[PDB]
Formats: C-alpha cells, structure tokens, sequence
DNA sequence: GTAGATCATGGA
C-alpha cells in the first residue's frame, strides 16, 4: 500500500532576491515567469528547494553522499557508487549514473539511476511581480567599474508544492528529518547577505494519503498586488466540499488557522473535520505520530 | 458607468458650477476696464488650492468656495451622495478633482 | 526511374529545420540548374524534379561521385576565402553583405575549429562616403559543408548509407551532446536525406545582429547573433521570399530586438488584400556566455507569428521612423540602430500596445539624453503610429490635452524670457521629463499632471471631453499615462 | 464498444523539451503522446513500456499555457570527476504554466490484456491497489501533477484546442521516445485547432506503437 | 550544535534620508517601494548596516582586512589575499575575489535583509538653495526626506564563523551602530536600537522577521505586531529564547493579562544593556567561550 | 584492434 505525503507551504511576508537569472548590464534579474491570470510571478527553481533540503540534511549529522565542501563552495561525492541503502541524500533525492544516459533501461547488476522519492515544484511569489531594483554603488572615491548595480528584488510571500513517495524510501524513517527540514528550512540560495529571507514554513495544507492524486498543490493566492494577506483559494474550499480531498486527510496549520477560524459556517464546514492545528509544531508532531503508525516505523 | 464614476463627475459638475458663480461675482465687481481677466482668476485659484497643506485646510477652503459659487444646481440634485464623497475622500483625491475641473472649464461665451 | 533520394513537405517525421533544409536545397539546385542546363555536364548525370513541395533526385553509377559534386557545386569558396553557397545570386549581392552572411554562418554554424580550417585575415578598405574603411574577416579554406559527401556515403562501397547519420551541431542547431563521456552513443541521428537537408539548412536562414542599448554602440561592437529561422508553406514562396531579401541593405541586419529581425525577414513580403497573410517564424539568439568564451551559445529561440495586419503596422513604421544611422570612424563602421523601431517591433510581436514599455526603455535607461534624443527624430513617425491606430482614439486625445497644456507652460516662461534669455525647447523639455520621472505612485503622478494641465491654461481639447478625459484619468494606470505624456511630449509641435 | 476512459489532467508547471533541443530546454505546446504514455504508465506502476504498445490517447487542450523561460545550473556527464567544474552548464528551460487538457485513452488495438484504459479505471476505483513508485508527474520529475481524475466529454462544457494530425502542421511531437540518441524517435506532425466538439476527431487519435 | 541569532531590530524616530538612489533632474529621490497593503515605504539597503558594522569592527580595534580611509574616503586591504581566520571582516561578510590554494569566496556568518520604514512615505520635500544673489545652475535643489523608523530583520550562524568569540562584537556592532550611510550633515540619523526582538536558538526556523507594526499610519507608536504575539501564545515561539527590550517593553507590560501570557516568561528588559548582557552570558555559555 | 580518457583547438 502506498503512502504519499503532498503539502503546500507558505513562506513569510519579507524582501526576497533569491533564484536570480542571467545578469544584463547592472541589473541582476530575478528570474520570473507568468503564473496565474497571466500576471509575472517571481519564480524560485526546484533545484533550488531540493539543494536547500540536501544542505539541511549534511547540516545535521544525517551521512550524505553529495557532501557540499564550504570552503571551496564545491560538491563532492564521498562514495562514487551511489548506496541508497545507506545515504539519505541518494535515497530521498535520488541520483543518476554515466550508463543511465546510453542506456535505455534502468539496470547495467548494479541499478543504473534511482527516481529521488522526493519532489517539489517550483516556489513562486503569491503576488504578482512589479519591477523594483536596488542601487549598489560600492564606497570609495575610487569609481572604476564593478561598481553601481542594480539588484532586483520582491517583497511578497513565496508559495511551493511538494510531494513524496514514503513507501519508495529504501529506509522508511527518513521521511520524518525530511519533515523537519522542509519546517527547518535553512535558506534557499539566494542574496542572504542583502536579502536576508528566511524560507521556514508559516502555513501548511499537508495530505497524508495512499492516494496517487493531491488536488491541493497550490491553495494559497491572494493576489491584488502588494499585500500580504494570503487567504485559501476559493477552488481549493470548493474541491473540498466536494467531495474529494478527504478533510480527515488533511493537515492545515500556521496562521491561514486564524483566518479559516473566524470564517462563517467554519464549524458546519467539510473543512472543519481537518487536522487543524494554529501550532506548527503540534500539527507536525500529530502527523508524524500517525506517519509512524501508518508506515510501521515504531 | 459605474456609482463612483458618477459621484466623481458630478463632483467635478459642481466645482465647475462654483467656478462659473465665483467668477460672475469677480466680473460684476470689477466691470470696470477692457476686460476683467480671465486667466488671473484661473491662476489665483489654482494657487488656493495648492496653497492647501492638510485636510481640514483645503476642505474649509473647499467648502467656502462651493458656497460662494451660488446655487449649484448639481448639489441640489446631489445632497447626500457629494456631501459623503467631499466628507470621506482623501483631500489630495479631491483636490486632483477640482483642478481636473478647473482645467475641463469652459468659460461663457 | 526510382529516386535515389525523395524529400517532400509533406512527410510527417520532418521539423522546421528540416524544411528549411529542402528549401535551401531547392534553391542550390535551381540555381545549379541554371548554371548547368544539361544533365550531361552535372557529374555523375545527377538530375533533379522539383515541384512545389517536393524534391527528387536521379543520378547514375557511384553515389558518392554525384553527392560529391552537387555539394562540392552547391559549397563553394571564392578567391578572398569567403563562403560563396549558390544557392544564394553572388552576383547580385555586393561585397558587404557576402562578408555579412560569412561572418554569421561562421559565427552560429561553424562554432568549432573542427569544422574549419582558417586562412589569413583578409583586409579589404573599400571607399564610402570618401572614406575607406578597413573590413577585417577570417578568410577560410575548408569547411565541413564541403566535405560531408564522405560522411553521407559509406568508405567502401561508395554508396549511400542504409543507416542513421550521427551529427552534431553544425549541422543542426542546438544539437549538442549534453554528456561529452557518452560522445559515441548519445548523439542525434538522422537519415541520409534529411542530413543533406540539414547540410542546406543555412542558405535558407538569414543572420541579424543584435545589439544591447545598455551598453554604447562605439564603446563595444556588437557579437551577439540572431538566426531568422523561417516556417516553410511552399518551396517557391520561401525561396521568392529569400532572393527578395537579397535587396536589403546591410544596415538593416543590425536590430535591437528579436521581434525586429523576424518581421526584418518578411518586412519585403506584399500584402495581399484578398490573401489571408499569415507566416510564422523562429529567431534564435547566439550569445558568448563570457567575454573569454570560445564559441557563441545558443541562449533563446522565439517563436514570431506575423498576420496582416502586424505586417501592415511594421511596414508603416519602418517606413515613417528614422532609419539605421551608419557612423563611420577608423577602419570601423559602426550602425546605430534605432531604439524606437526595435522596441515597437518588440511590441508587435508580442501582441501588445506599441507603446507598452517605452518609460523604462527610454528614459530610465538612458545615459546622457542618447535615447530622448531620437524621439524628436522620430516625431513624425509617433504622429503616423498614433494616428493610424487600430484602436484607442481616447488616448489620443488626451494626447492633444498634453500636448495643449504643454504649449501653455512653455509659452508661459516664453513671454517672461524675452530674447536672447529665451531657452530652448530642450531645456525645457528635459525639465519636464525629468518631473515625470519624479512621480513614484499613482496619487502623486496624477497630482502633478492635474497641476500642469491647470498651469497650461484654458484647454479646448479637455473641455470638449471633459468626461471622457476625466474618466480617462481617474482609471487608467498612472505608469501609461506616464507613457502616453512622454509621447506626446515626443510628437510635440512647437 | 466501450467508451473511450477521459482522464482531465490539471499541471501548474510542465516541459515537454523538444527531441533535438539539447543545447537548449525548448518546450512543446502541447504534451507529445510519449509523455502522455509514459506519465500512464507510472500512473499503473507498469515498468514495462512495451506492455501497451497500441493504445489510442487524444489530448484537448483547455487553455492555452504560456511561455516562461527559466535558468538552470543543470549537470551533465562530461568529466570524470564530479567535483570538476566543467560539469555544471547554466542554460535556459522553457516552461508551461497552468497546463489544463482532457487526455482521451482508446485501448482497442492493445493485444496484452487487461489493457491501459482498464488499469487505469481499476486504478481510480482502488487507489489502495495500485503498486507504483514515486509522485505522479508529467514532464520532469519535479513537475508533480495538480489534478487528475476521472471526467466526462463535457467537464468544462467550453471550447477546446484539439491535436489534430495535420501533415502540413507546425508541431512535430514523438510518440515513442529514443532516451539515448534519436534512431528509434518515431514522429508525427500535430497542428493545434480551435473547435468547440466534446469528442476527439479521428484525425485527433495518436497510437503508440514501437518503431519497429 | 548549529546555533543562530536572529533578530528585528527598531530604530528611533527621527528626519531619515540615508537611501538616495539616481537622481531625477534637480531633485534627490531616496529609495522607496512598495511594501504591507500597498503602500509605498522607504527602504535602507542592508550593505549600508553592514558597512556600519564594518566601520564599527574597525574603529574598535578589531583586525579588520579592508581598512576604510576617513580622510581619503577610499578603502584599502591590508592582505589581497582574503583571510577569515585571522580579519574580523572577512570571517563575518564574507568576501568574493572574481577576476582573471586559499578559497576565493566565503558566505559570510551575518545574514541582513533591507531597513524598511515602519511608515508609509507621505512624500515629504525639503527645498536647499545656496546662500547668495549669484545663482547658476546649481544654485537650488531638492531633497526627500521621511519622518519615520526604520526597521531590519537580521540573521546570524553562530557555527559559521571561523571564531566563535567574534559574535560578540558583532552584537555590540548592532546594539552600537556607527552612522548609517546617509546624509549626516542635514539629516544626522541615529540608527542606533531602540526595540529588539532576539531570537537565540539551534532551529533554524525564525518568526521575528518584521514584527513590529505602527498604530497610526502617519505617527511614532511602533507597536509590536498581532502575528507575532499571536504567535508566542500559540506556543509556536519558545518563550525561553525570546530576548525583547527596548520602549517596546513598556508597552508588552501594559497589555492585558500579560501576567497569564507565555509572553510573560520571556527574557524581557527595559534597560538594552541588560537584555545585551544576558544574551551575551547566555551565548557563552552554549558556544563555550 | 577498439572504446574510454585526454588533449588540442580555436581572435580582432
């Protein structure tokens, strides 16, 4: 029996340069991308999450194949076979050989690759973007060049979407420091010495489900540009009270808590047989308590 | 035309009903001369109202100057809907609209 | 009898590159028809059929010697060492644009030394303008176009493969091999037919430079190249299209936008009332990722789909605006594009108002007035776009209240200052767009244009729509106000 | 006969690169029907990929996905070392955002029973039956699937964008994929017609064979 | 163990213009942009506070790698090549050498993110004109001031410095701050704190980013956000971890049923010097110094 | 004798 953990994280209110693109001139461009209603959203890549979660995982014991070296900001492998068995970086996310690619299936036997159990779309900005930049110019008299740019950057929430197979893990307790990490997410890469923004979760809409399908990817907008509000979607509530996405599935938590409260009709609601916590950390020890139970790991 | 826009137009029916009254009174009292200037007045009223530096400043000033126009027939028709605009608009909002009108102003021919 | 080799449109397994190729190829052997009337004279009797979407050849004994001589015929060098393909009338083109199409193919086909053997660097100054400037280009002597007919053919037998072709990016474009540790394996393969295509491919395909604003055209020349890739609906429109383009001067490859190029490609094309015009194209930008890189790099592709009416509207404004200026220094001729041209080509193309970003690619992105300046060139050209537009008439005349109230103000200082105190229109112009500049939000912008819509005076335009204007200004987004009073500061008339 | 199984498929990011774009990430408009294929076949946990070799899939497009490019410090395998920095290549990759289609499946050429449109259907009866591996996806692995789930010919009741197979269109999409070079991609040519019919047309039908 | 400091800290009310960006014609435009429900506030770059924290590093005593010339406002290094082990800098921010054995960049312990006013920007002006009848082109000019205070929300990991002893200086940087980059001559701005909200704990998850929020949209109240007091009561903060002081304090202490608020069991001081001393006790003692 | 690794090879 499968058993798949899906949820939707909202990231805090603050100013944000994070992913980046190719630089033109001065100006270091966020890289964004047209997302809902055809409005520009600032856009943080997959790789991005997935290195962050990897550097949470080296962070804290936890033995790693892809060791990432600070010094020399380069990646190494301990090990040049990957052993999902005993690393969790290749067991969580994966990995892919020098045969997987001239060969068409996955066995050379040795396995060829391994399909990481862990995937996450994209994070983007739950409002649209508008053009805002920021002056650079170094101090000193000496005005060469490498001297005024533009920085962009975003002050908007940024909202992302993962999902994972905790029966594909080769070790099925390693779903719980994953948890712990994407609640303790250290920092997405980006300009954290200008752009301080700190990435940890303040409202989740979890699904713990042997279902292959979550309809609850993206269940957070606002829109109306420069504001932070960030209420449920309306499509997300409808799908709920129609009959699909169990609510006893269902994990919310953080301060869209408060907002689903002081909704009217909450208490007759669909929505209201949820596992709804205001406290993080209490959702997160409920759902891992039934995580264990689900999953055998006590 | 949605409510707003038509409290908005009338709005600036009136200040150009006050500016005709305003005027009519500066050129029965100075009748005297060639002509009685025309854009001095546009001139004087346009500093008035940039001369404003809060709100309880230009809306006095405002009122004044829509009682001094006179009758102002599109208050009349009016009460409640300008009376609420004119109390709960932001002041610079309203004064953006008494210019829009002193520009869209047509002097009698 | 049986062709040996069959190429049609209409095969399912082909993409856009590969009908460019056919294209190609079916102007080289139109051209070598030409040149060779009787199947007699053509090595190894090669002769040809070709219809309107479809292309066979016949040809006897060895396959290799009659492949050999149509590429080797159809691949040629002249005594400069410049790329000569036949496809394309040599005579017809001048010096310049040869040295053009050479240097593009060079740039974004022959990436690699592999697939060149260079000569020396061929110096030619010819006069203009009684100037002789100093054209410097890679001369070469072999390049792989001229001896794929090996790789086509097998080694022993002569003949014409019955297998897949394993090619490279020279051949098709963007088809690299990602991991270089699997260089025998992971590579593109193709027919032998569709790899002649392909080795066709570049006469179709026409080169355009592009140069970025951001940086001064006489401080740095520009590298970066784009590729008109055109979509192929018949051999002979495709090929009318190209020998057309032959006519167009060499200072109009020089772009500064995508969009630009591809309507470039079929700016030529006749419109045809009662033919319902549409042509697609694609455009890929070659860029160098770092000043020290080796090779140009394939960075995007844009896809352009043009109907009547874009073409319609690119037409009248290539006609109307300033053309490419040609500022010619030391041995170096540097064409200065214009801003205005590019950006409303852009605009086209994307489906959007041709005015839609032109505040923060006209005056916050300029240096010392390089880009204002031209606007007042392009003055007429403003006044025939707003004119003729296809929508919007609203806009226009708030257009003329602007423009109104600005003769007031102006006319205002005018009287105080009298002559030889008077300043000009630039000054004051540049006080003004500068206030404009000054207004970060909508409150505060349409508070100072309110302001100087009142200090420019009596305005019959406004009073005429008083509520159209108002409304006009009460909802519509500040930032295209903005817009919209900077090109009607710019279609001023004193 | 069995009506055809419509399974609507809602994705907020996908890419479909092209065959021969591998200097750059250029996308497909629309999902080619190896994809397709490939993305039902994880969703029955069937490893084989020549087990359904014969099923009919139609795709319907209900909105039109706009185009977004994003940069990528994507790997590859060029030395030998991992740490040497000639294996990470920045490039761009196009992307599709709010990808909504219907997906037709017609299993009447398939000669291996139960076919694909039955284990599909048997999946969606008994989602705790279904034996697979990873999160459903359609395109890359990061690219998880918003909704898909059982529909009728009229879900949206509005104007669809069918894939009609038009030897003179524009879109050149694979419906069997070489993953090592490209002698057994196997191609067809789509064009994109705007139609207001709630069943595929013939022409709109795409079988998966091998390139055998 | 992975220990972080993070902090929001909130500045003294006061005539701010120490963020101009390029000019437009005659008047000086300071940076600005969009921020909580629409409005636009008035940002300080964060490179500004960490070049005040520079300069503090250097003033002090500290060995410092890029020495700034007061007299000659130019910046000079005393080694070319970057050294985190032994200049107090270059472990702190980090460096990144990109031109043509020892690493050529470094992270940096110190995250910062933009000083923001607590205040929307009115869009208040200040007209300068040089004293005299001879006037030429550059005789008057314009400046944008805000009357307003700005807060930041920081971020350090304490684990990251090459030596744990330098955290120190660094909080005594920040509770110390040299003048922020700005216009000192007309608008003399002191950026030093006057409300903290601390956070000293080894998750390196942080809900201080921002906390404080204004009563008035045009006044000095600064009262500290809903969130996040809605926030510590939920329990979601540890109470044992907050360290908050500053005038803010005084008005934590007249809320009501304060006495029954997890708020309460916080490390709460009116007086900053004392908040800074347990922190710093309570820092040295888990890192070991 | 052949595949994997290594090295050359490119400007105005």
């Amino acid at each position: 029996p499968n058993y798949y953990l899906y949820g939707t994280v909202l990231t805090r209110y603050g100013l944000a340069s994070l992913n980046h693109d190719i630089r033109r001139g001065n100006k270091t461009i966020l890289q964004k991308g047209y997302w809902n209603n055809g409005k520009i959203h600032s856009f943080v890549g997959s790789s991005a999450i997935r290195w962050a979660l990897r550097f949470y995982l080296q962070k804290q014991g936890y033995l790693v194949n892809r060791v990432w070296d600070e010094e020399e900001h380069i990646n190494r492998l301990t090990s040049e076979d990957f052993d999902p068995e005993k690393f969790y970086d290749d067991d969580i996310f994966g990995f892919a050989l020098l045969e997987s690619a001239e060969t068409e299936e996955d066995t050379s036997s040795t396995p060829n690759q391994r399909m990481g159990a862990l995937g996450m779309n994209m994070a983007v900005s739950l409002t649209p973007y508008d053009g805002a930049v920021k002056l650079g110019a170094k101090s000193g008299r000496e005005k060469d060049s490498t001297s005024l740019h533009f920085t962009e950057y975003h002050a908007t929430r940024y909202q992302y979407y993962f999902g994972i197979d905790a029966t594909h893990l080769k070790d099925f307790s390693r779903i719980l420091p994953m948890i712990d990490g994407i609640m303790n997410l250290p920092k997405v890469g980006g300009s954290s010495n200008i752009f301080n923004y700190p990435f940890c979760p303040d409202s989740l809409v979890f699904q713990w489900t042997n279902h292959f399908a979550s309809y609850i990817s993206y269940c957070f907008e606002y829109c109306d540009p420069k504001s932070k509000e960030a209420k449920l979607s309306q499509e997300f509530i409808d799908e709920v009270e129609c009959g699909q996405i169990d609510p006893s599935k269902l994990w919310i938590g953080g301060t869209i808590v408060k907002d689903l409260q002081q909704l009217d009709n909450f208490e007759s609601s669909p929505l209201n047989k949820a596992h709804i916590y205001r406290n993080r950390n209490e959702m997160i020890e409920a759902l891992k308590t039934v995580i264990k139970r689900d999953l055998g790991l006590e | 035309n949605s409510e707003e826009d038509k409290q908005y137009l009338i709005f600036i029916k009136v200040f150009q009903q006050a500016m005709k009254g305003n005027f009519a009174k500066i050129y029965a009292k100075t009748e005297e001369g060639k002509d009685p200037p025309i854009k001095k007045k546009v001139e004087r009223l346009r500093a008035e109202l940039n001369y404003c530096y809060d709100e309880l400043s230009f809306k006095e000033y405002l009122s004044d100057f829509l009682v001094r126009g006179g009758l102002n027939k599109y208050f009349n028709e009016h009460q409640e809907e300008i009376a609420l605009l004119i109390k709960k608009s932001p002041w610079q909002e309203i004064r953006i609209w008494s210019l829009l009108a002193i520009a869209s102003y047509k002097p009698k021919d | 009898t049986q062709p040996k080799i069959s190429l049609s449109l209409h095969a399912a397994d082909t993409t856009i590159m590969h009908r460019v190729g056919m294209t190609g190829l079916y102007m080289t052997l139109k051209r070598l028809e030409k040149q060779y009337p009787l199947s007699r004279q053509r090595g190894g009797h090669i002769s040809w059929f070709l219809t309107a979407d479809t292309i066979e050849l016949f040809w006897e004994g060895s396959d290799f010697i009659a492949l050999s001589w149509l590429i080797n015929e159809s691949f040629q060098l002249d005594d400069t060492g410049l790329i000569h393909l036949v496809g394309l009338d040599n005579d017809r083109i001048d010096l310049r644009q040869k040295i053009h199409i050479h240097e593009g193919i060079c740039g974004v086909f022959l990436r690699l030394n592999k697939f060149y053997q260079a000569g020396e660097i061929i110096n030619t100054e010819l006069r203009f303008e009684e100037k002789q400037v100093e054209y410097q280009y890679k001369s070469l002597t072999w390049y792989a176009h001229q001896t794929f007919a090996e790789k086509l053919c097998e080694a022993d037998t002569q003949q014409l493969r019955h297998d897949y072709i394993q090619i490279t990016s020279w051949l098709y474009l963007g088809g690299i091999v990602r991991h270089a540790r699997t260089q025998n394996t992971t590579k593109l393969e193709e027919k032998p037919e569709y790899a002649l295509a392909l080795l066709f491919v570049p006469v179709v395909c026409h080169y355009c430079l592009l140069h970025i604003p951001s940086e001064d055209l006489k401080e740095r020349k520009p590298h970066r190249y784009l590729v008109v890739i055109p979509e192929i609906k018949d051999f002979e429109d495709a090929s009318q299209r190209r020998w057309r383009l032959q006519q167009l001067e060499t200072k109009q490859f020089h772009v500064s936008s995508l969009g630009e190029a591809g309507l470039l490609y079929y700016s030529l094309d006749d419109i045809q009332p009662e033919v319902a015009y549409y042509q697609a194209c694609q455009v890929w930008l070659y860029e160098k990722t770092n000043k020290a890189s080796r090779q140009r790099t394939l960075m995007s592709i844009e896809e352009i789909k043009i109907d009547k009416n874009i073409l319609i509207t690119y037409q009248q404004v290539q006609k109307y605006f300033k053309t490419n200026y040609q500022i010619i220094k030391y041995k170096q001729i540097f064409i200065k594009v214009n801003p205005i041209r590019s950006l409303i080509a852009d605009n086209l193309v994307k489906g959007i108002h041709w005015w839609s970003n032109f505040w923060e690619k006209l005056v916050i992105e300029d240096s010392k007035e390089y880009l204002f300046n031209q606007l007042f060139s392009n003055r007429e050209g403003f006044i025939i776009m707003a004119e003729n537009s296809e929508e919007d008439k609203q806009y226009l005349i708030f257009i003329k209240v602007f423009q109104q109230a600005m003769k007031g103000n102006f006319a205002k200082i005018y009287a105080k200052t009298e002559e030889g105190k008077d300043p000009p229109i630039k000054k004051k112009v540049e006080r003004l767009r500068a206030e404009l500049n000054y207004c970060y939000d909508e409150l505060s912008f349409k508070e100072y244009l309110s302001d100087f819509l009142v200090r420019g005076g009596l305005n019959k335009y406004f009073n005429e729509h008083q509520e159209e204007i108002a409304l006009l200004i009460k909802k519509s987004p500040w930032q295209e106000i903005r817009i919209w009073s900077l090109l009607a500061i710019a279609s001023y008339k004193p | 006969m069995i009506a055809p199984l419509i399974l609507y498929l809602d994705v907020p990011f996908t890419t479909f690169r092209e065959s021969h774009a591998r200097e750059m990430g250029k996308t497909y408009p629309v999902p080619p029907p190896a994809t397709v294929y490939g993305m039902l076949l994880s969703l029955v946990g069937e490893t084989n990929v020549y087990r359904h070799c014969g099923v009919e899939l139609a795709i319907a497009m209900l909105s039109s996905p706009k185009k977004s490019r994003i940069l990528r410090q994507m790997r590859r395998f060029k030395n030998a070392d991992f740490s040497h920095p000639e294996n990470v290549i920045p490039c761009y990759q196009e992307i599709l955002s709010n990808l909504k289609c219907l997906i037709w499946v017609r299993s009447d050429e398939e000669k291996i029973q139960p076919s694909l449109r039955e284990r599909i259907q048997l999946a969606f009866d008994h989602p705790e039956l279904v034996r697979r591996f990873g999160c459903l996806f359609l395109g890359e692995s990061d690219q998880l699937i918003k909704t898909i789930k059982l529909a009728r010919e009229d879900y949206l009741e509005g104007v669809r964008q069918w894939a009609i197979r038009d030897n003179r269109g524009r879109l050149t999409l694979p419906y069997w994929v070489d993953h090592v070079g490209s002698r057994n991609t196997r191609f067809l040519r789509y064009r994109i017609e705007e139609m207001d019919r709630l069943s595929p047309p013939d022409l709109a039908w795409t079988m998966v064979q091998s390139p055998i």
